[PDB]
RNA sequence: CUUCACACAUGCUACAAUGGCCGGUACAAAGGGCUGCGAUGCCGCGAGGUUAAGCGAAUCCUUAAAAGCCGGUCUCAGUUCGGAUCGGGGUCUGCAACUCGACCCCGUGAAGUCGGAGUCGCUAGUAAUCGCAGAUCAGCAACGCUGCGGUGAAUACGUUCC
């Protein structure tokens, strides 16, 4: 189906499908499938057509999903890289920014080896 | 100040000295050394000068620096590049 | 080891199939100390190796055991230069450990979903002479075979 | 030949499969699963359905 | 040329969601093309920071 | 003392179906507790908050053991595997958590598909796996160390070789 823009798979329950959204994980997704009466075990090659429009404005009066949601995440950055915070000194660099080990490990916020 | 229920902790010999410059509309430069300290929007208007270890570090509270402690804003590592 | 030769522990009977075999095929699905659910894949592999034959379960698995039983397996020494592998004859009671081991290895390695089936199709293929756990009871041999210049190299 | 991506733990599988012609039924009660990195080998004489094995994989022949 | 290679294309009678339908002319087999949102459905029509300590923060 | 273009070393979690997530439901041991332990009831999705019963403790609290067992579900996909990084909102100890604390909740969803030459540990209640507690301690980087139990294997021909 097609809930907003997200393109809903199919051959996959409404548990597990819901969470494609950027925004909707495992706790979030079981309480839009309470609200709007959707059991918890329907599959998505037979939802009803009216059933999805139940399903697309409880998200969109309650929750944030992506559009602006991507422009949540990347605004809040870009506000702590102009304050010159630390924190905001420390995604200009590509390195942890919650006091993290440095020596050894944090390859993740860097990238893979290069042994100079 | 962590926790909501004891409120946000700000040192007492920084808010004197915002206080008395604050009522008469007065923007000086203040040193301190108080870290630990969190941003009130009651001193917006005027600079500070925050220690590291070696040196004052100027820093302009502007607008949505509040919420954030002034030790945010002195690095007090250095490291310019291993090569 | 170096002083003389070690006791052997004794085995208990199962109950579902009164057999030696069964509880030391059991003993050897097991991983990680978890010992019921390596009894609740070879009863549920013996039980589904008579849906589709029908015959006594057991009788399968001592057939499947005797296509997969070595007789002459190989073990490597060396000399000078050159290291080279000397056929030795296989004692009885080792026989049957490296049989069912044989089983067991190459049925986590197969291609369907669960434990409980592919412990099943190979017992199955083996009891026919089909599958990989037989097809190294030659290679074994061929191995063997293709090497019986050093026979005389016993230790 | 080139060099495809990951190849998963699944590549082919038929089950029970049946297929033939109108009176002249070729395949009956075939399941095996393909394996994974191997050559396979197709045996047969000829006129027994080798070629429309593969019509039925890649899909032009349901 | 403005004959048989351009695909088939008759009048097509669209619905919404909302309600507001249209009758239009489009390449969808059997009048059938069926939307979820329109434009009547949308204005066009008429329509950190420091508000952070507000909860006693 | 915690900084990192990188090297080594000891671990932990993993790459799944002998599994993940849900609902049921059993069997421990050895330990700590007056600067404390917090039953029970009420509130909070949750960490916790708040009242206050009992107890210097074979009393009372810590305590509900986890794997296991019986049912469902996903059906072999970088996924209902994996939980790294990063946004957001809170709780607790403490004068104070910014450099630099642990725990919780919401969204995100990294690398990894059993690891090259080499190398390590284990001969029986042992390896393998599963939790529980203690000492330091205001709180903690508790995956470390010292201990405890639960489940529980395979093989030893032999002394030619290292
Ligand atoms: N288009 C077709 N329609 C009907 N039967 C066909 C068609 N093509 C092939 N066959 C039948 O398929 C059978 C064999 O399949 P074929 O592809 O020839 O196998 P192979 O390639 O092994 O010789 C023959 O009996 C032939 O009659
Ligand atoms: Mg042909
Ligand atoms: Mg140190
Ligand atoms: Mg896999
Ligand atoms: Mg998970
Ligand atoms: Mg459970
Ligand atoms: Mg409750
Ligand atoms: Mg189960
Ligand atoms: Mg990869
Ligand atoms: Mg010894
Ligand atoms: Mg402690
Ligand atoms: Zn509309």
């Amino acid at each position: 189906a097609r809930l907003v823009g997200v393109d809903l798979p199919r051959d996959k329950r409404m548990e597990v499908a819901l969470t494609y959204i950027f925004g909707i994980g495992r706790t979030r997704s079981n309480e839009i499938l309470a609200a709007t009466g959707i059991d918890r075990d329907l599959r998505t090659r037979d939802l009803t057509e009216e059933q999805l429009i139940h399903l697309r404005d409880y998200i969109e009066a309650n929750l944030k999903v992506e559009g602006d949601l991507r422009r949540e995440v990347q605004a809040d950055i870009r506000r702590k890289i102009e304050i010159g915070c630390y924190q905001g000194l420390r995604h200009r660099r590509g390195m942890p920014v919650r006091g993290q080990r440095t020596k050894t490990n944090a390859r993740t916020r860097k990238g893979p080896k290069r042994t100079i | 100040p962590r926790s909501l229920k004891k409120g946000p902790f700000v040192d007492e010999h920084l808010l004197k000295k915002v206080d008395v410059q604050n009522e008469k509309n007065t923007k000086q430069v203040i040193k301190t050394w108080s870290r630990r300290s969190t941003i009130i929007p009651d001193f917006i208007g005027h600079t500070f000068a925050v220690h590291d270890g070696r040196k004052h570090v100027p820093v302009f509270v502007t607008e949505s620096m509040v919420g954030h402690k002034l030790g945010e804003f002195a690095p007090t590592r250095t490291f310019k590049g291993h090569i | 080891p170096r002083k003389g030769p070690a006791p052997k522990r004794p085995l208990v009977n199962d109950p579902v199939y009164g057999s030696q075999l069964v509880t030391q095929l059991v003993n050897k699905v097991l991983l990680k100390g978890k010992k019921s659910l390596a009894e609740r894949i070879v009863y549920g592999a013996l039980e589904q190796a008579r849906d589709k034959t029908g015959t006594d379960p057991v009788i399968t698995l001592k057939r499947a055991l005797d296509n997969v039983k070595p007789a002459l397996e190989v073990r490597s020494r060396r000399v000078g230069g050159a290291t080279y592998q000397v056929p030795v004859e296989v004692r009885p009671d080792r026989s049957t450990t490296l049989a069912l081991r044989w089983l067991v290895g190459y049925s986590r390695q197969r291609r369907e979903k669960t434990m409980i089936e592919r412990l099943a199709n190979e017992i199955l293929d083996a009891s026919n002479g089909l599958g990989a756990s037989v097809k190294r009871r030659e290679d074994t041999h061929k191995m063997a075979e293709a090497n019986r210049a050093f026979a005389h190299y016993r230790w | 030949i080139p060099v495809g991506p990951r190849l998963g733990n699944v590549v082919v599988e038929v089950d029970h499969l049946d297929k033939g012609y109108d009176g002249r039924a070729l395949i009956k009660d075939l399941s095996f699963s393909l394996p994974r990195n191997g050559i396979v080998g197709v045996i047969g004489p000829n006129g027994v359905g080798k070629t429309t094995l593969f019509k039925t994989i890649v899909g032009l022949e349901t | 040329m403005k004959s048989d290679i351009h695909p088939a294309y008759e009048e097509t009678t669209v619905v919404c969601g909302c309600g507001n339908t249209f009758q239009t002319r489009s390449t969808k087999p059997g009048g059938r093309i069926v939307v979820e949102v329109c434009s009547q459905c949308h204005p066009f029509y008429t329509g950190g920071r420091v508000a952070r300590f507000e909860k006693r923060y």
